[PDB]
């Protein structure tokens, strides 16, 4: 997957997340039409309890039938304020992306961070299984995952998660200021 | 990055950003400038832009309605619960991952249509220009797609049409820097232009597809083309804060567990410690415990089957999760019960 | 004061930092010459115990006489690995100069940042007076603020400080690739 | 930021960059590209790029060897120990921060040059060039720099020659993407141009130096100006971890505290609890906090004063810092003692 975020003058906004599931999909293109073709059907659970190429989970609800779209965690979001644009905000990343697209809400209503910082923040990831506190290098010092650690927490650091395009909308004395930032992890 | 005028059009490839913005330049609303987006991401981001998968769309309209567009593949017609397993019940390893039959119907192509159609102001053949200009001339590679490429190469090389697309003369790696060009992909965008989503779900792409699926074990053919539909939906709505949250609903669990997980949240007083407080990571983690869980057992296709996601962001069923959380203390995995005995209705 | 640094081909490596001192210097200009006055004077002890604009103190040692030159803070740096051009990293920021560089090139150094990652890691500061040790919004957590004011540190929130501009040099096969990073607090 | 052909030109602002990097693709060597830099932020970065103020170049040479140039300012003839103070020893307020009795003898025009006549392989002549552009034909008002030329107004309304370079017709602040042109400055940057440093050292422009000094209660004459030296000086040199780090000697601290600093951190492995932890914060911490109060008592130019900087780099020093740093509690600042004894 892949994000994108648009927001126009006249008030509209369109959040949009799309994919091909993995890197390059299935890796197989339709000959003659030179477009690869989507892994999508790894996002049903394919038997009950297999972990897939998240490490997501299912049984009845998200398994397989013809015609049936398979479960996403794509997150496409936008946030009001007054009910008015403010974020225009998504991510890739799997099951990544609920995680990290609350993130960056979060780091602008919890810590008034400006977009640039609540994207640029270090993220975390809790997914159940596998039961692991996911991290980012450098994203937490010593003593905060000592902490963490006694509540029992096993946490692993793996590569960084996600590649949010967000948009920021504040009200100017007469109009609006668009704010955008892309991932420094991309 | 900033802009008083026209707004903001952002993606991961700065030649896709430039496509939409100068659609906003030139007057297309937010709704054209993500169709051009989406068609140029098809080309200049292989790994993840595309026109042979799908996606959603959530809407914010300027007289304030909300609106969500699903263009997520379908199972084809053919596909059956136990497509992936052996005669033992065992997975079949990588048959749902790599090649033709891991393949849901596309949805790209006729999103792209739908949404432009409904709210766009501007004509397909404008915004579809662009892209067919980056895969006719091509572009550089990056020092990233390089790196992406390489990785992929051992899939790429079990199926002669990647071979021939995603390789250079010899089957050789894209370097960073290389010009890269996309005659047939330019040539299915070309259809599409002159003939909207009927140039790929119809006709020469669609036989092109059936054809290439037949020859390689999938089960996608025209009659799965034909039956591919959209669907607009009402997306998931909640608060945080005062802030009101739109959000895709079903077929992706990501709007209503985003939802549950700030309704969690919302509980605690994050801003009194403030970014990257311990105290504050365990609210959120343990909050994303229970929903991943819940995620397992009550999300799929609510078409399909019955999904609750009125009481999965019910921010009375939120305060229940919040106060099973031990103070300094995780819940293993192991003990959650997705749906916390709230999720019943009665013995079903 | 603003730090740039260069690196060639060859090997050569320049690193300057260069001043008016205060922001605009003196704030006066000379007429018919178009520039601005430095206020370096500042930089000198101008009484015993004095403090000066970036609160440092002398006596003797930085007194003014003529022709003296005021004593400065600034570190244009250069470090070498294996007697080959590494880092080049300065930075403005009058007090402060000298611990921002100091963390940029630690980072590097003791925890393997990258150039880019070394120079946004959120900075410290301690100039033992004023005996407070100075942060930057969002750069420290709650867990290792409450652990440094245990052990007797108070600690203040205060503006962005510096303004770094480096250069990373890494062998590669043919040669040499140059990193560089400017600073997001800019 | 990645080059893989002639290596990286980097400054605070862009327009400077571009003209250092183009200088580099040119197959001019860091020198000449530094020298351009110093010069096009003079006139696009004013708050901090310069002609009239100084600073330092530390350069490492493609043969191993490395130098420092000093083109500190000098306090003037004139300047006395006490001339920021009155007959009773008062602070006479913003004397030593506002106005023409603030400034040093400007070193920066003397440095570049002297950085190119000795290392550089290009004319001045043709690396000034594209400042001179920039200055008469001008450059937009970034963001930032509106704001910090609002922060400024009250200061440079105290002075005529600013007003009339750094706001528009009717003491207006210049406002985001206004065009800022400067025709006196691009015809101090042409005597420069054309006749080196004795452009800015000497004649017309020394007049105009000397002779705006006298008016406004400076003292700064064509004598200081004409007696203006850079000094070429040996760097401060020290190891971290097997890595050789090169940095400016007195007259500025920044090198020998920051050697000093980097020692007594050494004799911890921070990697071990990495960015960001606590206690290796608080090594940092009290390193820096001994550091600085070394600082108070043992620094000036040492051209002058005794600056004992072989002892404040001693790693032998360090180790003695070192000790004294407690796990989980501070020494406070009152009861540092400046080179512990
Ligand atoms: N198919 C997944 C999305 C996959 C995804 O986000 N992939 C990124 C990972 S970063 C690429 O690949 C979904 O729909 O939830
Ligand atoms: N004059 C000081 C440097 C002043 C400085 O760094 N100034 C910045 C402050 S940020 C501007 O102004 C020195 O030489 O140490």
């Amino acid at each position: 997957a892949t994000h994108y975020s648009v927001a126009d003058r006249w008030g509209n906004a369109v959040s949009v997340t799309y994919t091909i599931n993995a890197s390059y999909g299935s890796a197989a293109s339709i000959d003659g039409a030179g477009f690869l073709l989507n892994n999508e059907m790894d996002d049903f659970s394919i038997k009950p309890g297999n972990p897939n190429l998240y490490g997501l989970v299912g049984g009845d609800a998200n398994a397989i039938e013809a015609n049936k779209r398979p479960l996403s965690s794509m997150s496409p979001t936008i946030v009001l304020k007054n009910n008015k644009v403010f974020l225009v905000v998504g991510s890739p990343g799997g099951s990544r992306i609920i995680t990290t697209v609350l993130q960056v809400i979060s780091n602008v209503i919890d810590y008034n961070m400006n977009i640039s910082e609540a994207v640029s923040a270090p993220r975390f990831h809790m997914q159940w299984l596998p039961d692991e506190l996911r991290i980012e290098k450098f994203g937490m010092p010593a003593d905060v995952k000592d902490n963490l650690t006694k509540m029992g927490y096993q946490i692993v650091t793996k590569p960084v998660m996600g590649d949010v395009n967000a948009i920021q909308v504040l009200p100017k004395t007469k109009g609006s200021v668009f704010y955008g930032s892309t991932d420094p992890r991309k | 990055i900033k802009n008083t005028k026209v707004g903001l059009a952002l993606s991961s490839h700065p030649l896709a950003s430039e496509i939409g913005q100068k659609v906003l330049e030139e007057g297309g609303n937010a709704i054209d400038a993500a169709v051009a987006i989406g068609f140029a991401l098809a080309v200049v981001h292989p790994a993840a832009g595309n026109i042979g998968g799908g996606g959603f769309a959530v809407i914010h309209l300027a007289n304030g309605e909300n609106v969500a567009l699903d263009f997520r593949e379908k199972a084809p017609l053919k596909a059956t619960k136990n497509m992936f397993l052996d005669k033992q019940g065992n997975v079949v390893p990588k048959l749902s991952e790599d090649g033709y039959l891991a393949a849901g119907v596309p949805g790209t192509v006729a999103g792209m249509e739908a949404m432009l159609k409904k709210y766009g102001t501007k004509k397909l053949s404008q915004l579809i220009d662009p892209a067919i200009k980056l895969a006719e001339n091509g572009y550089a590679i990056s020092q990233r797609q390089a790196e992406t490429l390489k990785e992929a190469r051992e899939r790429f090389l079990k199926y002669s049409s990647s071979k021939k697309y995603f390789f250079k003369k010899g089957h050789l790696d894209y370097q960073e820097g290389d010009l890269f060009v996309q005659k047939d992909l330019a040539k299915t965008l070309n259809q599409i232009k002159t003939l909207g989503a009927k140039g790929f779900y119809q006709g020469q792409v669609a036989e092109l597809i059936e054809k290439d699926m037949k020859k390689n074990g999938g089960i996608i053919t025209k009659e799965d083309l034909a039956s591919y539909n959209v669907k607009w939906r009402k997306p998931v709505v909640g608060s945080y804060r005062g802030y009101k949250i739109i959000s895709m609903s079903p077929p992706s669990s990501g709007g209503t567990h985003l939802i549950q997980i700030l309704n969690v949240m919302e509980n605690a007083d994050l801003s009194a410690l403030g970014y990257g407080a311990s105290k504050n990571i365990h609210i959120a983690a343990e909050a994303m415990r229970q929903a991943y869980a819940d995620r397992s057992v009550y999300m799929g296709d609510a078409d399909f089957v019955s999904v609750p996601v009125d009481k999965l962001i019910n921010k009375a069923y939120a305060k229940k999760i919040f106060d099973t959380i031990q103070p300094d203390t995780v819940t293993p995995s192991s003990q959650i019960k997705p749906g916390m005995g709230q999720l019943h209705e009665g013995s079903n």
